[PDB]
Order: C-alpha cells, then structure tokens, then sequence
RNA sequence: CAACGCGAAGAACCUUACCAGGUCUUGACAUCCUCUGACAAUCCUAGAGAUAGGACGUCCCCUUCGGGGGCAGAGUGACAGGUGGUGCAUGGUUGUCGUCAGCUCGUGUCGUGAGAUGUUGGGUUAAGUCCCGCAACGAGCGCAACCCUUGAUCUUAGUUGCCAGCAUUCAGUUGGGCACUCUAAGGUGACUGCCGGUGACAAACCGGAGGAAGGUGGGGAUGACGUCAAAUCAUCAUGCCCCUUAUGACCUGGGCUACACACGUGCUACAAUGGACAGAACAAAGGGCAGCGAAACCGCGAGGUUAAGCCAAUCCCACAAAUCUGUUCUCAGUUCGGAUCGCAGUCUGCAACUCGACUGCGUGAAGCUGGAAUCGCUAGUAAUCGCGGAUCAGCAUGCCGCG
C-alpha cells in the first residue's frame, strides 16, 4: 500500500487563494458548489464592508489561530485506552481548521450562513471563538497526554 | 362514471321497474354490489350478498349517494 | 480553419479556431447571454493567458449536451486542443495542464 | 450455481444463428410455430437419431435443414419419408414448408447424438461405467480434442444421488473460440430420472 | 428512389450492401454509397435463478444494423438488376 | 392444476378486460414476456440453444 | 452471512392457488371406441353465473358411391386431473466460500502403509503468472489471453446527421458541401514497445520519452475441484405414496390489501445551503401500429374534443429538474412538511365502495435531527436532481438503465 495524490482548483476572483478554494469545496452539500461559492463571496463582502480591511488577511489570521499544532490520538495498549499526542502535518492542520470553521459556523445559529461565517471568521481572527474553543481543548488534551510524546 | 350517466345492472333495473310499476313489495335479491343507488331504489328493501348471506337493507332517501357495498361489509372480526 | 473537439462528460465543443478578433460564440450566443456566474469565464481563458493568443482567433462553437459547468469545461478543453493542433510550439508548456480526464 | 453452456455464449463469435430471418409484428408467433415444429419433428424422428434442425423464413416459404447423420433412416425410399415429413408440417402450420437433409460425418462427435446414445444405453440397463467409457473411446477414435460427459441422479442407489466425471483431452470451457458442441439428454429409469450432460470440444478457429 | 436494409447479421449485411452498391454502380448510376444509419438496439434483463436469488441476473443484447441507399440516376437497367437480385433472408430487403 | 389453467387462459373471456397473459409454453404467470411470449426459463434456454435470432449475450 | 422492495417486471373480476355460496362428474384439458350430422351465429326466461328451458338456424367438404379430412352431440369403459406429500430419491436451474487460487491426471521414484515426490525451497505477480534450483519429466481444470463496451487515429459514406465557407430562412426550414461533430464498416494502436536503475545476467519491480492509452488502461461476459443432505416436486418432467361424483372441474362474491404489535428495505419531513412567486440555459439513453400521437380549442387542474405526422437519424413521446438572476418571508411547530382528513373532479375500465394514481378546494398533526448498535462509499466514487422501458385497459417510494 501507500499514500495517494490529489489536486484542486485555485483560481478564484474574489480573494484568490488555494485555501479559499478548498473551503469552497468544503461546506458544499448536495453537489451544489454554486451555493457555497455565493455564500463565501457574500460573507467575504460583508467582512470587507463591516471591517475596513481585506478579507484575505483576516482569513489567514483566523486559519493561523484555529490551526491545531498537536493532535491527541487514542491507542489501546492493554486495558488502559491511552492516548498519544501527534504532530499534525500542515495539510492535516489546514483540513482540521477548515472542518472546525465550517462546523462551528453552521452550529452558531443566525439568520444566514453568510452572517454566521462572517462572525465566525471574526471570532477566529480574534482568538476568542468557537473553533478556538476546540483548539484549546485539543491543546489541553495534548498537554495532559505529554507523557507519551514518543512510544 | 362522470358524464356517461349513473351506473346500474340491467337485470336489477328491470326487477326494480317491475316491482315499482304497481307497488313496492318483497325484497329484491341481487349480487350486484357494483350498482349505484338511484331515487327508484327508495322504499325497496334490497338485499346484498356479502359473500355468504343476503343482508336486506331498507334504502331511504339519502342512500342515493352511495353504493350497496357501502352497506354490505365483507371482512369479519 | 483549425478544428477541435472538446469532449468532456458528454459535452462536446465543436470548436473551429479561425483567425479573428477574440469573439467566443456558444451555440450561437454571447458569453454573457449564455453563461451567468462569470467565475468560469475567466477560467476558460486559463490557457489563453498562459500563451499569448488574446485576440487573434475567434471561437465559434456548437456545444451540445451537459450543464453549464460541463459545457464550459468542454469549451476550454476544445479550445486548448485546437490551439495545440494549430501551433504545437507551446505544447511543452500546455502538457502540464492537459485537461484530458475521460470523465 | 455452476458453469453455463457454451451454446448461448459462442453465438456471434463463431457459431452462426440456428434461426436466420428478420421478422416483424409476428416474431413471437413465428417463434412459437418453429418451436412446435421442432417438438413434433423431434418426437417423430426421435428414433431416426436427428441431432439438430435449422429453419429459415423465406417470405411465406420455410426452408428446414436437418442434420441426422443417417440419410437412409430419414429419407429412406425418398418418397414415403419426404411425404410423411413435409405434408404433416404443411397441414399443422398452414403454409409451404421445404425440407433439406444433411448427413453428419463422424456421428460419434456431436453432443446431441452422443448423449442420446448414452441415454439409450442407460435405459437398456447398461452399466454407467461401460457405456460412458465406450462412448468416450468411440468419440476419441472418431476425432476430438476433448470430450466431457456427466451423469447425475440415481445410478442404482435410493438414498443418495451423485455425479460422475469422465473426460480425456482438453475441454477449455473458458476459451471463447472453442466451437464446443453442447447438448443434454434425459433417461427416465424405474428408480427415477437420470440426466446426461455432454459438451465436446471439437477444435478452435484462429 | 431509395432502398433500405435491416439485419442482425453484421457481415451478411455488409456483403449485401457491397453487392448492391456494385450492381448499381456497374451500370453508371452514380448511386451514393451505403449510408451508415444508427443501429437500433435493445437489452433484456432476466434472472439466472429459478425461484430465489433475485441478485443473479443476465442481460441479452439485440442489435439491428440499418442502412440506406439512395439512387441518383433513374437508370431502369439498375432497377431491373436490383429486382432480379437475390440475397439472403437475414436482411429483409425493403424499398 | 396446470393444463386446466392453460385451458382457462385459452377460454374466451366475457370481457376483453378479463384476458390475462401466458407464455404459451408453460403455465407460469408472474412476469411472462410480451416481445417473445415465452416463459423466463424457457426463453433463456431457447436463446442459449441458438434460436431467437435477435437476442445474444450482452456486454457493456 | 447465502430469508425478509425475495419467487411475484404492477391482487377491482380475470391473474386467484385460498374461502362462503350455486353447481358438474370420460369430466376444464389430450388419445382412445360406435354412430347422427357442420359447428357457429341472433334472440326471450332463470340467472351470479356456471349452466340449462328454449326459438329463430346450421351453408361442411373430397373423390370413379364404399370412405376419408374436423367440429358438436348421444352411450361404454381404458383415462384425465392433481398449486396433494416427499428437493433426506432425482433430472434441469441458481446462491455461498469465490473472481478466492488453488484442485487434479499419465509415467517414474520412495515408503512393505495410509501416502509423499510433480504442487516442496528462493525471487516475483492480481494469480500454482513467470524464472531459478529441482528426484523428477509432461499434461488437464483454473488464472491473463483472444469476446463485447469506452477512451485516440487512417480510410470507406454522407440522409432521415452536421451548416463553416455561399446565397436565402421566423425557424437547418431551401439550392448547395461532405469541410466537421456524428453515426456504421475495414484497419491501426498499448503489446514492458523503448532507455536508465534494481534484481542473478533471468522471472520480476521503480523511474524516463512518445502517446488517448504503462505495466491485466476502466468496465461487462467468462465463477477451477468440491462444501453447505443449501433453494426450487411451483417453470417443466420426475419414481414412490394418496384422493378421484373429488386432494378434479365451472361460476358470483369475498380473501390474498384486517392490526393493541415487533422487525428488515425504501421514500418524505423536521427549515434559512431555507419556503413561495417572475425570467433564463443545457441533457443522455429508450419506445411507437387498434400503437405513439404534433398542432388548435376547452378547463386553475389532473385531463377531454378535432387531428397533423410516424412502421420511424424524418414525426412524436418530450418545453428535463436540479442550477442561475430577481421579488418576498423571517427563526415560529412557522408562508417548514404534507400524512391522516370532508367535499368536488381527471386517466382507464362492465365497475377504483374490501380496491390505484392524479388534481382543486379547507385544515392540518407526528415531527425541531432521533438508544444501545448498525449500514454503504477511495473518483466521476459519495451525496443529490431529473429522464425512459419492462409487468400494463389503469396501477412503482421497488427493478432495469441513462444523463
């Protein structure tokens, strides 16, 4: 066996970014990529409107904040069910950040996914945020499981 | 039937006509649960074969809007 | 009259790259007349931007079959194929894209 | 579930259609008529040991090709046999019927007649070993790259019915181009019913 | 003037088309070549099993190759030739 | 009750609506075929036996 | 596992087997025997009809006069019927291991024996595929292979396909071209073909150019010996056993569709990626003769009337919806869902009452994401939106396929 390759589509006129393209690929339901594209466009527009700054930098800072450095992987060595901290590769970090962003944004609850994602990007740029709660919990678990930094 | 006209069996209609030309009389037995009730059915205590017996039923005025099967149950419990 | 076929997911782009100014006809329609959501319009010209062929060839196509996205993909694929068959000088550059998927 | 017969799989590869015509609005009717014709001709010539019978539709005329392996038993004197075979079909069908009779050389090679002879020998109380071995040797001396014969049912037992395999040579059923002749036969004995399965590999075509 | 063919036999239909084309061209009628019309096809699904085992299934294929030939010049000689032409029954020649 | 059922199928029905289909070879209702008017197993075996010029093994 | 959207690819009668009732007994169905000659076809009564009471009415033909070729009847018994039992007697047909890679045979050797050697050991592959060594040499069933489909190209051909170059058109409709998709035919092609490296120098593996195709290109057909006393006596035959004026047969109606219930499979819902309204684009495959049915009119509507065209690259089914651009509502058991529901209607058919679907009217709950646990999915796959056909007078959330 072994790993496998893959690729995506970068070009996006509204805040061109490969991570933005990956996010667009995410949050998509029922094969409706157009809905996700429109939602992301309108959310970035609302961000640019409310905050006098380019949404690209805000999104980058939100990703830098939510990205988890250490992952806590379970492992059952005997009747103990231990856990092992793990160093997350940048790809897995970005994917986990996207997952948490989307999930907690849709979990927040507002009148529109656009406003939900906008407020989530804001509460991510400002470390105080839902996805950052998940980040902090994961970091706490990794710290508590530091005893198994390496087998 | 929507505009082709109401529905009734020929033999049952002939029996009812023979019975009504002079006066309404003894039950008119028939197996035609399909037949729809007409104003002529009024006064005639028709019988319907529910599968094992004939149930005589007195057809009143308001019965015109139903079928004999509506008054002839079949399932048992 | 350079010709090409942008076969992609049942959507065929009967493209004939003839020398023109840069007009792109889709089933006898205009770009905006046919395809809203211009996010894909800029993508169609991806190879047209990789190689400088801005306004020297016209694109007359009769795209039959497929949705909007599949039609745009077939259009750009046929454009790339016809452009390569016309001038293979930049085939070394366009081999890193290909756009052939057998979808 | 087990293997499938090659008769239905080799069509289009090498074997041609046993029925060659293009019909319309009467496909099932002509098919049923031909089925009845085949049933009748098989029940009649069952003693004449006929292998197969092809039919061709000819615009209200029917051309029937018969492979019997023994002409003197299907045409005999020429007149009586042809009359009895053609007028009966004409009367039972309703239109003209033309008959052609071909003779199968090396009659010990066609699965149909091979299974027929094996079933006859079984019904004659012949041992299921002697008959099988003799038929296999006969086929092999007649010339065949491979012969497979299977008999299942009650071979003398009451509580258990089991199969028996006896084959020599190469019988590559999985090879598409094999021209394997396949046919089945039944033998109703006093102890029950016996089934004979025979598929013979005659050769491959390049 | 036109004539069509419909057959399930690939090679027989091909040979019949070639023969008709030759017979019609040898007299100088300039008949257009055999038009390769789309072949109509159908499929039937049947269960391999007898009673149980719905999953076990087979597929049967039916194909008919249709071709058209259109005459350019009247050439009654070609008409008589085609009229006196005898081909197998697997094509069901139709005018 | 098989040949009795076949005779009943062959009977002249009171109304044409009362008519039902049978494969004309066996007494198997429940998915008789129209195009061939042959029973499932019967049609399969006959097609395998070289008859039915039009039907052959399918592959896609 | 291999029963549970399975037989059964469509139960108002018919299908129908099962039951209440009215009935019959060379019988509903096929050979036998003696005759009397055509039966049918229209009409009244009982009918629910089976069936009779019956009337109108029987036109049969072929020959050198006997007879023969069917149909109906009138008598006799050989018989018929078995959806009656046995799949622990069977043929035939399928499911599982399993598309897993093993299962075997001739000769020779060893072991006094059951047995082993070939098939073991090393490398290698999806493979007991292949190579090396080899006390063994060869071979069969298998596996890849040639079969079909798709991915690219040369040629053969342009009408019922295409419309650019040309001229006309409201329409690809016309003259005109076969440039080109396209369709249907012959070929070619990808076969470790080539180079480097590794490996034994081999079999074999990684990378490299070409190319549509690189290491069985993807998929389908193809299911090795045998196991489950696996399923089918119901598709068919089947020995044995059992009934036979009845476990057989005809007909009306009923049941096969009942539910305090529980469980498999599927569809719809709980809403803001949303609900309703206005505008717009793209489809792929398949069917059409008592069949498919343009167009027009009527009707909110399902649909009805006249009817063009099509035995079909022509004409039709048949204007795909998701989707996009707008208007509007606003977090609520709601402008969510439409189930149950009353009425009024549409498709069919003698008749949708036990018993279809669909449409409008007025409401609208269960339901706001659902317990252990459990299921499918590695790419055009998951998810999801429509389209056509089987069974069919009329019936699909299931089946088959397509996009």
């Amino acid at each position: 066996k072994g790993p496998v390759a893959k690729r995506d589509v970068l070009p996006d006129p509204i805040y061109n970014s490969k991570l933005v393209s990956r996010l667009i690929n995410k949050m998509m339901i029922d094969g409706k990529k157009g809905k996700s594209q429109t939602i992301l466009y309108k959310s970035f527009d609302i961000i640019k409107e409310r905050t006098g700054n380019d949404a690209m930098e805000v999104f980058e800072q939100a990703l830098k904040n939510i990205m988890p450095v250490l992952e806590v992987k379970a492992r059952r060595v005997g009747g103990a069910n231990y856990q092992v901290p793990v160093e997350v590769r940048p790809e897995r970090r970005t994917t986990l950040g996207l997952r948490w962003l989307v999930n907690y944004a849709r979990l927040r609850g507002e009148k529109t996914m656009e406003e939900r994602l906008a407020n989530e990007i804001l509460d991510a740029a400002n470390n105080t945020g839902a996805a950052v709660k998940k980040r902090e919990d994961t970091h706490k678990m990794a710290e508590a499981n530091k005893a198994f930094a390496h087998y | 039937s929507l505009k082709k006209g109401p529905f009734v069996d020929g033999h049952l209609m002939t029996k009812i006509e023979k019975l009504n030309e002079t006066d309404k009389k003894q039950v008119v037995k028939t197996w035609s649960r399909r037949s729809t009730i007409f104003p002529q059915f009024i006064g005639h205590t028709i019988a319907v074969y529910d599968g094992r017996k004939h149930v005589p039923v007195f057809i009143s005025e308001d019965m015109v809007g139903h079928k004999l099967g509506e008054f002839a149950p079949t399932r048992t419990y | 009259q350079y010709y090409g076929t942008g076969r992609r997911k049942s959507s065929v782009a009967r493209v004939r790259l003839v020398p023109g100014e840069g007009r792109i006809v889709v089933n006898n329609r205009e770009i905006s007349e046919h395809i809203p959501s211009a996010a894909l319009i800029e993508d169609i010209k991806q190879p047209l931007t990789l190689t400088e062929t801005a306004g020297t060839y016209d694109v007359l196509v009769n795209v039959h079959g497929g949705g909007l996205s599949g039609q745009a993909g077939a259009i750009r694929h046929g454009i790339a194929r016809a452009l390569l068959e016309a001038d293979p000088e930049y085939r070394t550059t366009l081999k890193r894209a290909g756009l052939l998927t057998r979808d | 579930g087990q293997k499938v017969n090659p008769v239905g799989l080799r069509i289009g590869v090498i074997r041609d259609w046993e029925s060659k015509w293009y019909a319309g609005k009467d496909y099932a009717d002509f098919l049923h008529e031909d089925l009845k014709i085949r049933e009748y001709i098989s029940k009649r010539l069952s003693d004449a040991s006929v292998s197969k019978v092809e039919i061709e539709r000819a615009a209200n005329r029917v051309n029937i090709t018969i492979h019997t392996a023994k002409p003197g038993m299907v045409i005999g004197k020429g007149g009586s046999e042809v009359e009895a075979l053609r007028k009966a079909l004409n009367s039972l069908t309703g239109k003209r019927v033309h008959i052609n009779i071909l003779e199968i050389k090396r009659a010990d090679l066609d699965a149909q007649l091979v299974a027929d002879n094996i079933a006859r020998q079984l019904e004659n109380r012949v041992s299921f070993r002697r008959a099988q071995k003799q038929q296999i040797q006969r086929t092999m001396r007649a010339g065949a790259q491979g012969v497979k014969t299977m008999v299942s049912g009650r071979l003398g037992g009451a509580d258990i019915a089991r199969s028996e395999y006896y084959s020599e040579g190469t019988v590559p059923l999985h090879t598409l181009r094999a021209d394997i002749d396949y046919a089945t036969s039944e033998a109703d004995t006093t102890y029950g019913k016996l089934g004979v399965k025979v598929w013979i590999y005659r050769g491959e075509v390049l | 003037i036109r004539i069509r063919l419909k057959a399930y036999d690939h090679r027989i239909l091909d040979q019949s088309a070639e023969k008709i084309v030759e017979t019609a061209k040898r007299s100088g009628a300039s008949v257009s070549g055999p038009i390769p019309l789309p072949t109509e096809k159908s499929v039937y699904t049947i269960l391999r099993a007898v009673h149980k085992y719905k999953d076990s299934r087979e597929q049967f294929e039916m194909r008919t190759h249709k071709r058209l030939i259109d005459i350019v010049n009247p050439t009654p000689q070609t008409v008589d030739a085609l009229m006196r032409l005898d081909l197998p029954s697997g094509v069901d020649i139709e005018i | 009750a098989k040949k009795s059922m076949i005779a009943k199928q062959q009977r002249t029905p009171k109304f044409k609506v009362q008519e039902y289909t049978r494969c004309e070879r066996c007494g198997r209702p429940h998915s008789v075929i129209r195009k061939f008017k042959l029973c499932r197993i019967c049609f399969r075996e006959l097609a395998y036996k070289g008859q039915i010029p039009g039907v052959k093994k399918a592959s896609w």
